[PDB]
RNA sequence: AGAGGGAACCCACU
């Protein structure tokens, strides 16, 4: 369950799959703190691409 | 390069997006008369276009 | 001291004579953090709790730390600071008798009002800021109320049978200038009636209106695209280079004045006068940052009355209130309607603490009028009684700049650019709109794909 | 203009309530606004972020 | 490489336009650096600018 | 020779003074 | 810079009544006693008096372009 | 520029009628009467003089523009009446009485004066 | 299903202004009067402006806008008078118009004031309100102002300056029995003219099946019309609106039947 | 035609393509006259 | 050259039931383009429904949109069955309506929607007939003795199209009504029920007509279809309307007023913060300040003397708020959701509070005092910007000073981030504009 | 019988 918040140590440490996780949450973090809601289809979209 | 390079070059002011013809531009008022799709429009505008 | 300076005339004793005393000190900035100041002398200096007791220099009034533009806004301490910044802000774009001079002063634009008043409800700053000789602005009976959803959001619903006695009335000037030159040895401009035979390129429009000199004279009613000064340029069989009104202008020649420049060449200004009546869609603020454009207008017997036959000139809405937190509106209409009740012109200095909502509705209360300034409304399509009473007195207001027959604008093909053969900018040059980047995305993100290949390929520039 | 009275000034076709202060440029009235600078001759200390220098003193 | 907007068309729209077009100060920082710390409002304006009479926008 | 009744009368009077002699266009 | 001929808001005349308010004005009436001597009741015709500013006796201080 | 002149709030020009009537086909013994360039001067007074007419069932009037001159009221009858009687009859019946008011009126004011 | 029998009762009578009382009616029709009253009463006003000269310090649609505005006698011929589309005069005529001069040159070296009594008409029976004076524009030495006027038919619909009247004050239900408006605090407001109650008592207990009656008026001249005259006016214009309505629509119902 | 002078106020016949100045003033600037035909105002 | 013969083209004026794109720039998302029918009016300006001011983010002070005619029949038929305002009803970005009742229209529909409203017989017809979609058949009155007496919920329900099902609850619903008793015979009426397309009970508010997922619009959204949902949007608007020209709404100086009783408690409120702000000045100056977990003294002390200051905002602002009355026109325009709110009706009423800059409390701007009018390193309350006046009793001078210093960091945040965010928009959409 | 330019800078609107 250990985690960082920077992407770019998460990608070299453990792959492109977990970053794309990462970068998935991060994303959702930073939109959701606000209290404002955004369908998943858009943040996974951003992050395949 | 100065006529291609910026904005309001050759690419991003004038194919990207260009003055087009057939548009009008005015103040917005309310109107509660109105359905949610119409829109009022003045005389002469509606006579120039 | 103050005795003397009551007696300022016919004594020759002045701020100079104060200063020269020692009672008054210059401090800038530096030697101000060195200083010990008070807002009061005596309510801050009597016998209490000991604060300090080593004060060095006092206020002479706190109100003067705001600047021209925020000195004209009544309780500007009740407001928002957001709501005073647009104020001072909107007061330099206020419509009024700008100057005294203005009938001999050729601007290139001017906007002069009928019927300016000084407010009800002033600050004592005024009177330095010559605000009473000069205004710029119409005390209105002002109700707040939601009537027919006409005034939603920002939106002012307007009194007909005001507007059509002179109320917000005002004359729009515009001046034009040609200058005749002999910039060829062989080119020369000069002022003369154009003859259709004589001259190269002549127009659509028509000259009859122009006299022999080529000038049209003072007092002639003149449209769109009509001609004011005829010039031609001889062409090496002449050129005519005439200038024609502004799109849609629709006014009469004010005056005609002809001089020589520094050249020695012949020199001609035209003033050009047109009446702006109010209309849906001209911009009206109050001094309190509550800024909207008129959204409809009804007569007389249509706007709602009291008992006593007064209809509102202005109805805003209430919804404009809660969230900007403007409360010093809603005072400078109490103060107003106490003013014009008693026959005084009400004070609304910022720190003055002898001024209270409470006492101002214990002075309201005297004259026959709910303390809080509520009135029993009727409905004017129907006679009934409105159930809520209606907020309701006279507020300060001002017309801007800012009318809808300056900024209405269509297209449907006209001129293009010489280099790229894409329609022209600007309303004066009958322009057209851009589809910018953002709505060409936004159109993909629709997926009219031929909408927009028509906007960006057939409605501007098609080519093979 | 300078020290005229108000029915002087009417007669030279000017507003007694004009303040002045502007040029007259072509024709055109023009006004120069105060600029703001650093005060000179005066000794001050800052601290940049990213640069070499810990603590710079400037005159 | 000269300093632009030092001289202005003086505003004759209205009396408190022309009074606070001729009581204007200009700070030279520059509208496309984009810092909070010069635009602020500063303690030491007290009495010295008015606190309330500022542009909306980039200035 | 005090004033601490009447204040508001003295310090408008003496904010006149200042602005009949000064003006507001004098540091131009 | 004249007065109004009609009050804005209810259509009184109050065209003819300001040289009278100047008149009581210089008489060393109350402004409000004045108003109320002139008959104006309404708060709508005693604003139309009380904020009334007269720019044309500034605006007749400059010497006629014409004869 | 877009300023309608003020005599069009009140004056039919050519090809109008001043009054229209269409039958209403969702509900039985109603009519719809379009009357031009008129306003709520005359609606309401219309309206509450139907109201009491205990034959009619329905009664009322709207405006659907305040810009535009027209109103629409529609008028319900019970079977056997019609919403085009109840119309006659009402402005008679506003007719009668303005005319019983201008008299008694007209008896006040030479009562009051000299009297 | 017929009408009511309104009865009137007069109060004051001066010559500005009525007030009377009407009982036993609707509040449609008082309301319907009361808006008569301001925009269906035909008078007499200036409505076409030709000016000559012009020097003084106001342009020349301000001068047209302040002649327009000033009222004039309209007591007996406005009936006579003819609307100017409906009849057979083009342009003007003695039928469809009068015609008002204005000749005033300040040659004295204190200002002149240019009042309404300056203007002169032709018909004895048009009068400017002059049996004070309205200013029209003052001038300087030197300074001059011609022009003619005309004067047409009109009411308040068309144009304010038609307004016959002064505001009107209109009041049903003084004492808040009907509960048509609903005090928060009833104890906070001051009571009517009409009031009926003592002093210790806000308001009167609600009426549940009481209707609006008993419509109080206050109808205030500019001077253009009699106060007495505009409501018999009023009444006339609203009873041949509804003679004309009946009158279409039964040519209506006979076309369409 | 004629022109009003500057601050003479005087009415003085003018030549048209001829440099502008006044009859008896210094002054170098005049102003046109009013037309002589008519305008017609509407008080609305 | 006016003989007409088929296959030729005319260029005819615009007129009634064109078809055309409006837009409001800037373009942030696909609802700021969306296609309108053109009804012709006379004056100069473009008008619009409340109901869609919001999608453009558009409010009628001085705003101004474009108009985009399409010129081909294909275009037309692109526009009218792709960008239509009824087929943007429901925004795809977060699978929620992106049009509501707004102001005025959401105001009266509380109040319409109270219990004790009741509606009489012309008052009634009045009402129906701006109703576009009414069968002409008059509903049974609640009440039919001793008068006939309709209620707003009936007639509300008339407006609810088709046989929507949907429950929701009011903003002033209590949180022990559901676990208690009463659960469904609601006390305050402060629980919507929406069965069968009537109106059961319940007061409409922002959560029930506004633009949040779950809603009576989106509801109707999803079973009915856009063009009954736009009828039903229609509707509302109108008959609401209509019906606030008899209720009335204002606001005034008497709801911005309070009573003597709740004036001395929130002074009392005051007295005792700064009396608790002075306490821990006297125990930090004297060394007794035991910091907290993980902090310095100056930030145990920051964030003793915020949380006093925050505290007692925090009291008055119940305390001003439960002086409200029920007729109250602020508590009114919070409770619909139209605009305003508590903290707002705080402000107004008892304390303006402590102001920030940076979101820090007011710095030393001079040498160790913020003001030349303060004495040399004070930390009260009143030295570092805490306004313990409302609006009403105005803010005093130093406070007023200090409000201006705090609203011009909001003023320059609003001036700065635009930029920031359009590059980031612009980089975004050029990454990803083919994706399909 | 479709005239008829451009660059720079400043101010202002949403
Ligand atoms: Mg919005
Ligand atoms: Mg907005
Ligand atoms: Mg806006």
């Amino acid at each position: 369950r250990t985690t960082s918040n920077d992407i770019v140590e998460i990608f070299t440490v453990l792959g492109i799959e977990a970053v794309r996780k990462a970068l998935e949450r991060e994303l959702y973090h930073v939109i959701s703190f606000d209290g404002s809601y955004v369908n998943y289809r858009h943040l996974a979209l951003l992050c395949d691409t | 390069k100065q006529r291609l390079k910026g904005k309001e070059g050759r690419v991003r002011g004038n194919l990207m997006g260009k003055r087009v013809d057939f548009s009008a531009r005015t103040v917005i008022t309310p109107d509660p008369n109105l359905s949610i799709d119409q829109v009022g429009v003045p005389r002469s505008i509606a006579a120039n276009m | 001291h103050i005795d003397q300076l009551k007696e300022r005339e016919y004594n020759n004793y002045s701020w100079q004579d104060l200063v020269a005393s020692g009672v008054v000190e210059y401090i800038d900035t530096l030697e101000e953090e060195t200083v010990m100041l008070a807002m009061t002398p005596d309510d801050l200096q009597e016998k209490e709790v000991a604060y300090c007791s080593t004060y060095t220099h006092c206020e002479i009034h706190p109100s003067m730390i705001l600047g021209v533009c925020a000195s004209i806004i009544p309780f500007p301490d009740h407001n928002q600071s957001p709501r005073n910044t647009y104020q001072s802000a909107m007061g330099k774009q206020a419509m009024g008798v700008y100057i005294t001079n203005f009938h001999v002063r050729m601007d290139t634009l001017a906007h002069v009002l009928y019927y300016p008043q000084k407010p009800l409800v002033t600050t004592r700053s005024m009177e330095y800021l010559r605000f009473r000789e000069l205004p710029a602005g119409i005390n209105s009976i002002v109700a707040i109320a939601s009537y027919t959803g006409y005034n939603q959001e920002d939106s002012v619903i307007m009194n007909r049978s005001a507007v059509d006695r002179g109320f917000f009335r005002s004359v729009f000037y515009r001046s034009y200038k040609e200058q005749e030159s002999k910039k060829g040895f062989d080119q020369e401009e000069v002022f003369e009636k154009p003859t259709r035979e004589t001259c190269q390129g002549m127009r659509h429009a028509i000259y009859d209106k122009l006299d022999d000199d080529g000038l049209i004279a003072p007092g002639v009613r003149v449209s769109g695209d009509d001609v004011i000064i005829g010039k031609t340029v001889t062409l090496p069989t002449k050129r005519d280079c005439s200038t024609f009104l502004r799109t849609s202008e629709t006014g009469i020649v004010d005056q005609v004045m002809v001089t020589l420049n520094q050249e020695g060449y012949k020199f001609c200004k035209i003033r050009v006068r047109s009446v702006r009546i109010p209309q849906i869609g001209d911009k009206f603020a109050s001094r309190h940052g509550q800024k909207g454009t008129c959204g409809i207008q009804y007569r007389q017997e249509d706007m709602p009355f009291t008992c006593e036959g007064i209809t509102p000139d202005i109805i805003i809405n209430p919804h404009a209130i809660p969230s900007r937190m403007t409360i010093g509106h809603l005072i400078e209409c109490l103060q107003g309607k106490v003013s014009a009740n008693k026959g005084e012109i009400g004070d609304a200095t910022p720190f003055n603490d002898a001024v209270n909502v409470q006492k101002i509705s214990n002075l309201l209360s005297d004259y026959g009028y709910h303390l809080r300034g509520n009135e029993v409304l009727y409905n004017g399509f129907t006679g009934r009684k409105i159930t809520s009473q209606i907020f309701i007195g006279p507020t300060y207001y001002q017309r801007l700049k800012h009318m809808v027959d300056d900024k209405i604008h269509s297209r449907a093909r006209g001129p293009i650019q010489i280099l790229n053969r894409q329609p022209m900018e600007g309303r004066s040059r009958d322009g057209g709109l851009r589809f910018g980047e953002m709505e060409r995305d936004c159109q993909i993100a629709h997926g009219a794909a031929q909408f927009l290949r028509e906007r960006l390929f057939e409605a501007s520039d098609p080519y093979q | 203009l300078n020290g005229l009275t108000d029915r002087d000034l009417c007669e030279l076709n000017e507003c007694p309530l004009d303040p002045g202060g502007y040029f007259i440029i072509n024709g055109s009235e023009k006004v120069l606004i105060a600029q703001e600078k650093m005060a000179t001759n005066t000794v001050y200390v800052f601290a940049k972020k990213d640069s070499k220098y810990a603590y710079t003193g400037e005159c | 490489q000269a300093r632009a907007g030092v001289s202005q068309v003086l505003n004759r729209l209205t009396f408190a336009s022309t009074l606070s077009h001729l009581r204007r100060l200009n700070s030279p920082i520059g509208r496309d650096g984009k810092l909070a710390k010069p635009r602020q409002l500063h303690n030491t304006l007290w009495g010295m600018v008015c606190p309330a009479e500022t542009p909306e926008g980039h200035a | 020779e005090i004033t601490p009744d009447l204040w508001q009368e003295a310090c408008w009077i003496v904010i006149s003074s200042y602005f009949d002699e000064k003006g507001l266009v004098r540091q131009q | 810079m004249i007065i109004p001929v009609r009050c804005f808001t209810c259509g009184k005349i109050v065209g003819n009544k300001w040289e009278a308010y100047l008149g009581l004005l210089q008489a060393e009436y109350t402004e409000g006693d004045a108003l109320d001597a002139l008959g104006l009741k309404r708060y709508c015709c005693r604003r139309m008096l009380l904020a009334h500013v007269d720019l044309i006796e500034k605006l007749l201080n400059y010497a006629p372009l014409e004869k | 520029m877009n300023a309608p002149p003020a005599f069009e709030s009140f004056l039919l020009f050519e090809g109008e009628k001043k009054i229209t009537i269409n039958k209403d086909t969702k509900v039985p013994n109603a009519c719809l009467f379009t009357i031009n360039k008129e306003d709520h001067t005359l609606g309401n007074i219309i309206k509450s003089q139907l109201l009491k007419d205990p034959q009619v069932l329905f009664a009322g009037y709207k405006v659907p523009h305040p810009l535009e001159h027209k109103i629409i009221i529609r008028v319900q009858t019970t079977p056997d009446y019609s919403p085009q009687e109840a119309f006659t009859n009402a402005i008679t019946d506003l007719i009668s009485e303005l005319s019983l008011l201008e008299e008694r009126f007209r008896v006040a004011i030479k009562d009051k004066q000299e009297g | 299903p017929y009408a009511n029998q309104p009865t009137v009762r007069i109060t004051e009578l001066t010559d500005e202004n009525v007030k009377f009382i009407i009982e036993n009616t609707d509040l449609a029709v008082a309301n319907s009067i009361r808006r008569v009253f301001i925009a269906e009463v035909p008078i007499i006003a200036i409505d076409w402006v030709q000016i000559d000269a012009n020097s003084s310090v106001l342009h020349d649609e301000f001068i047209a806008h302040r002649l327009g505005l000033i009222p004039l006698t309209s007591d007996d011929i406005v009936d006579k008078l003819q609307y100017s589309r409906d009849c057979t005069c083009e342009e003007f005529c003695p039928e469809c118009s009068v015609e008002f001069t204005l000749d005033v040159r300040c040659n004295e070296d204190q200002t002149r004031h240019v009042t309404s009594r300056d203007l002169i008409s032709n018909s004895p029976r048009v009068i400017p309100v002059t049996s004070d004076d309205i200013l029209i524009v003052k001038l300087r030495k030197g300074q001059e102002l011609r022009l003619r006027a005309y004067a047409k038919k009109g009411f308040g619909k068309e144009h304010a300056k038609w307004n016959p009247t002064a505001g009107v004050a209109f009041e049903y239900d003084p004492d808040n029995a009907l509960r048509h408006t609903v005090y928060p605090k009833p104890e906070e407001w001051p009571k009517s003219e009409y009031s009926e109650l003592d002093e210790d008592e806000s308001q009167a207990p609600y009426d549940p099946n009481g209707k609006p009656e008993r419509f109080y008026y206050n109808v205030e001249s500019c001077g253009s019309l009699r106060p007495e005259t505009i409501v018999l006016s009023a009444l006339s214009g609203l009873k041949k609106k509804l003679s004309d309505l009946q009158t279409q629509l039964s040519h209506e119902i006979q076309s369409d039947v | 035609m004629i022109y009003i002078c500057g601050e003479c106020h005087t009415e003085n016949e003018i030549k048209s393509r001829d440099p502008i100045r006044c009859r008896e003033c210094g002054y170098r600037i005049m102003y046109k006259k009013r037309t002589k035909r008519l305008v017609v105002f509407d008080a609305r | 050259d006016l003989h007409l013969q088929t296959g030729y083209k005319v260029e005819r004026h615009m007129c009634d039931g064109d078809i055309v794109i409006f837009n409001r720039q800037p373009t942030l998302h696909k609802m700021s383009m969306m296609g309108h029918r053109v009804r012709i009016l006379p004056w100069s300006t473009f008008r619009l429904n409340l109901s869609v001011t919001t999608p453009y983010n558009a409010d009628f002070d001085g705003d101004e949109m474009n108009l985009h005619l399409p010129q081909s029949l294909e275009t037309r038929a692109e526009i009218q069955e792709l960008a239509m305002v009824p087929r943007m009803i429901v925004t795809p970005q977060s699978n929620r309506p992106v049009m509501g009742i707004v102001q005025d229209t959401l105001t009266a529909v509380r109040k319409f929607t109270k219990r004790d409203v009741f509606l009489e017989r012309g008052e009634v017809m009045n009402l129906l007939m701006f109703l576009s979609t009414w069968d002409g058949k008059v509903p049974q009155p609640a009440i039919l003795k001793p008068r006939p007496l309709w209620t707003g919920k009936q007639i509300f329900s008339l407006i609810i199209p088709g046989h929507i099902n949907c429950i929701r609850t009011h903003s002033t619903h209590p949180d022990d009504e559901d676990s208690g008793p009463y659960k469904h015979i609601s006390p305050g009426d402060t629980k919507v029920v929406v069965e069968n397309g009537e109106l059961i009970m319940g007061i409409l508010c922002k959560k029930s007509l506004g633009t949040s997922a779950g809603s009576l619009v989106h509801i109707s959204y999803l079973e009915m279809g856009h063009d009954i949902t736009r009828l039903f949007y229609s509707n509302i608007q109108t008959v609401i309307n209509n019906w606030l020209l008899i209720e009335g709404h204002t606001i005034g100086i008497g709801d911005s007023i309070a009573d003597s009783k709740t004036y001395q408690d929130i002074q009392n409120t005051i007295k005792k913060a700064k009396q608790d702000v002075i306490e821990v000045i006297e125990k930090a100056h004297n060394n007794e300040l035991e910091p907290t977990p993980g902090n310095t003294l100056r930030q145990t002390f920051e964030n003793q003397v915020n949380r006093i200051l925050n505290d007692a905002r925090d009291k008055t602002g119940s305390s001003a708020q439960k002086s409200l009355s029920e007729y109250n026109n602020f508590k009114s325009m919070v409770v619909s959701g139209a605009k305003g709110s508590k903290i707002n009706i705080s402000q107004v009423i008892a304390v303006v509070g402590q102001q920030n800059v940076e979101g820090k409390r007011i710095p030393f701007g001079f040498k160790h005092r913020t003001l030349p009018h303060f004495i040399k390193d004070d930390y009260g309350p009143e030295s570092r910007g805490f306004v313990e006046n409302s609006y009403l009793a105005g803010l005093t001078p130093t406070e007023f000073f200090f409000h201006a210093m705090g609203g011009r960091e909001g003023l320059i945040d609003t001036a700065v981030k635009t930029a920031e965010t359009g590059y980031i928009q612009r980089r975004l959409i050029k990454s990803m504009e083919s994706v399909m």
